């Protein structure tokens, strides 16, 4: 049902997000869901080739905010190449596609459920779109 | 009057399932569905008499031309325009309003002039004016709104001045449901030496339009919202104004004489119809008009008022739901559930097969006026029932309970 | 696919007009539609009509996937690099007007030149006329050779360092000439100009590759390529589209709308204001699939064979002058001596045959040919050699009819 | 055949037109048939409310030119806005309806035939359309 979309982990990241804030000397992009209501400002400080920290500020639906939280956390200390690979895996995950389960996504996998609710793809994808324009 | 069973029977799109529920389509304000009468009009056009219109000497050409011009006449009668010269087929209300901004506004605005609009305006009836004022050095001004999202006549009189050349206003707000006092507004525009431009995309499907009684100078409407095909609409303008406006587009069909460097335009209304026109869409718009007239627009209006009252009452029995706009309204409700983002609301509703809109509904300034980022909106039309309102309200209750366990 | 199979798909072909089988030879004015396209419209209105894009319910998703999937089919069809470069418009006329309004008026000063041809359709003349007039630029005409073709030398003579725009039809709708577009684009580029191609008459009948053509803009109309009326395409190089302002303003083409200022959506939606031509665009996509399944090279071969057969049969009838060269597209423009083409078309229509008579939206061409009017039969994928025979026999009847008086 | 609604008299006006030429000190209308290819330059020199001479030049089909010829001849010497009455009668005649028959309406009437062939209505009406614009204030 709806239960396969609003999983416990998703609701938890919506209630208690992980990297809340906008931080310093950094690349900061802000992005909006064309279907109005979802706003993110992603902040990343990049250490040569690795993302030492990512933080976000925003308002929106459960999916968009939770995906921002899960994303920012799953990218701490990962490389740029790895981060884009994560993103492409996420975008396959939103469509039907089979995807490479090499590379742990941890919590992020909980968003699998939105593949069955295509009107929320963009809600889940906003945070990731921010990263792809970040680089 | 209206037998809802018989009415619904004519719309094939309504008889299907979404997620194992009967479809509950409450998004007519975004776009309306079509009866078999209209879709068969398209079929018969493409199956039996498609041909180019006007310039022609063969049999099917005659049939296609009689269909296209006969549809013009149906639109004229529909909105009570004095003359066919005053009915122009366009791609939609957006194009229509842009035509007024391009051909009328840019030739009658100089610095010091004002275009006066409203906070509740759809983007279609905002951005053209923004561009027009910027091209001419004029000024854009906004009529304020009352608490309840209606416009007072006093605030119009305060905002409209002797410098105003154009007042543009939607007949019915697609968010608030308000029916603006267009007739009285036209009079205030005229008293200040201005014209009035009426965005009627949201009124024309749901209430009788009389342009003569309204005395509006321009009136725009879209076929896709009134059980018609997509991609067509109408610009009405008083003949005297259309006579002195240059075309917005140039090409075949709108010309009389073409020399190498100069050309003359065809008489109205063909002056404003460049290129092969929207032949099947215009014929299908005419069939939608016949269908709606046979039911009767006053009957459609009465049906939607009954659904609007029922919806409102049922919504006041729901705590934690804010409805925006006044009591007396058209057949729509825009709302929020407290502490549940409207994307979540729309997901739960669509899981119960209920189709609503979420977001700014093309009225971002209205959203900012309401101090909201986004909203949900259920809209009703002649094929909606009280039972569907019950399904909507029960799904909202489930949404409430679902997010607050 | 045999010709009989192909005609089997077009219901409009299987009917009588004045007791005769319809002989439709007016495809250059507009084309007929296969079942595949009409059923596309049917299924859209019967099953998933809803607004497109910012969307939250199931049918909205299906509608949006249909509209955007059709964009992708157009891009592949004409071999554009990117979806950003494909804009859905009302038709070739609108497309050409958008270029004149947003590109030409931002890139023309006094001294600059727009270069067109004498054979241009009105759609590809009047917008330039208006643009030069608004900017103080100059319109110039490339001459034609006596057989109505264009010489590369005449283009090099006409195009100068002051030229900003060259506009040219890919295929003449009167002469049936295939203009050297590729070589013309090179001459335009060498003189610091862009090229605008009117492709309304080429796109239905031959393979279009905009990357090989290197054209800066390319316009086409759905109604001529077995698609629904009211829809067309503007293609433009991405770098040009980036720096052109929208031609129309309203919802859907925005990112943010404040009271006085707004930001535009990225390409291609920058140029698509308002509820778009939803069913038309999906049906254009179905027409593209249909045409690709047959193959455009095959459609071209078929029309060249009908054009050759027609030409050979034509001058072995005395008393007809045909205009244009031997190698041509699938159309013939002609006159019978001492019989106005309206009279010709009346007699032909009495034998069920549909042709066009008069100007064909190319008045300057008519004056260049020293004629006040012409008759034109055009062919397409559903025409046969048999129908050519009927046409020629009816022309003989027409001759003998007007000699007995 | 059915095509013999191209009457005897019509073919005469096409063969040998009536008022062919240009008139000076005049009301001058120039018109094209929306069904492209018929051109008229209609000239009326009037004595107050009446057309003392009416002439035309053009290029077009048998019907358009013949209707111009018959028109100019049936309108030589015509009285008041009775000319407009003739026009309205002609337009009713094209639509198949009966009219107020015999307020002279010299000759023409053979154009009755193009109540069939509706694709030619505009061909016959061109000349008359010109007249109605002639007296438009
Ligand atoms: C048909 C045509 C046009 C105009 O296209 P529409 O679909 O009428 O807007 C322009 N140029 C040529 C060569 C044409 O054949
Ligand atoms: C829908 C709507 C528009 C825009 O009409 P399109 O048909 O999308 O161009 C404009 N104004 C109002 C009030 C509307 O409801
Ligand atoms: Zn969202
Ligand atoms: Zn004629």
């Amino acid at each position: 049902n709806l239960d396969t979309l609003y999983r416990q982990v998703i609701m938890d990241h919506y209630k208690n997000p992980r990297n809340k804030g906008v931080l310093n000397d950094s690349i900061v992009v802000d992005m909006n869901n064309p279907t109005c209501g979802d706003r993110i400002r992603l902040t990343m400080k990049l250490d040569g080739d690795i993302v030492e920290d990512a933080k976000f500020e925003g308002e929106g639906c459960s999916i968009s905010m939770a995906s921002a939280s899960m994303m920012t956390q799953a990218i701490k200390g990962k490389d740029i190449e790895t981060a884009l690979s994560m993103s492409k895996i996420f975008s396959d995950m939103m469509q039907g596609k089979e995807y490479d389960d090499s590379i742990d996504l941890g919590d992020i996998e909980a968003l699998q459920g939105v593949s069955k609710f295509p009107a929320r793809i963009k809600c889940a994808t906003l945070s990731w779109k921010a990263l792809e324009k970040g680089v | 009057h209206m037998n809802i069973t018989d009415i619904r029977e004519q719309f094939p799109i309504l008889h299907q399932q979404v997620n194992g529920h009967d479809l509950v389509y409450l998004d007519s304000a975004a776009t309306s569905q079509k009866p078999r009468a209209v879709i068969e009009t398209l079929d018969k056009y493409y199956n039996q008499y498609n041909s180019n219109v006007h310039r022609g000497v063969h049999t099917l050409g005659t049939r296609a031309t009689d269909g296209y011009e006969g549809a013009r006449e149906k639109v004229r009668k529909f909105i009570n325009a004095k003359s066919m010269a005053e009915i122009i087929f366009t791609k939609g209300t957006t194009t229509s309003l842009n035509m007024v901004a391009l051909s009328y506004a840019r030739a009658n605005l100089k610095p010091g002039d004002e275009v006066v609009i409203t906070y509740m305006e759809h983007h279609a009836n905002i951005i053209p004016w923004q561009q027009a004022v910027k091209a001419t050095g004029a000024t854009l001004k906004y009529i304020p709104l009352q608490e309840d999202g209606t416009i007072s006549l006093e605030d119009v009189r305060e905002t409209v001045t002797s410098n105003t050349k154009i007042v543009a206003v939607s007949h019915v707000s697609n968010v608030l449901g308000t029916v603006n006092p267009i007739k009285e507004m036209a009079k205030i525009a005229h008293d200040n030496g201005a014209v009035i431009v009426v965005d009627g995309a949201q009124s024309t499907p749901h209430m009788k339009i009389d342009v003569q009684d309204l005395d509006c100078d321009f009136f725009a409407l879209s076929s896709h919202k009134m059980c018609g095909p997509t991609g067509v609409g109408v610009l009405y303008g008083k003949k005297a104004l259309l006579e002195n406006m240059e075309p917005a587009e140039f090409g075949g069909e709108m010309i009389d004489f073409v020399g190498l460097y100069e050309s003359t335009w065809k008489e109205l209304p063909w002056k404003f119809e460049a290129g092969t026109p929207i032949i099947a869409g215009a014929i299908g718009l005419g069939a939608a008009i016949d269908f709606l007239e046979e039911i009767g627009l006053d009957e459609i209006s009465r049906h939607e008022h009954k659904l609007a009252a029922y919806a409102l009452e049922r919504f006041r029995q729901l705590d934690g739901v804010t409805v925006y706009g006044p009591e007396e309204r058209a057949g729509l409700v825009t709302f929020n559930l407290d502490d549940v983002h409207p994307h979540d609301v729309a997901t739960v509703l669509d899981a119960e097969g209920i189709a609503v809109r979420a977001g700014h509904h093309c009225a971002q300034p209205l959203m900012k006026w309401l101090d909201v980022t986004a909203t949900a909106r259920a809209s009703f039309y002649l094929y909606n029932t009280e039972e569907e309102i019950d399904k909507l309200v029960e799904a909202l209750q489930k949404t409430k309970e679902y997010f607050t366990n």
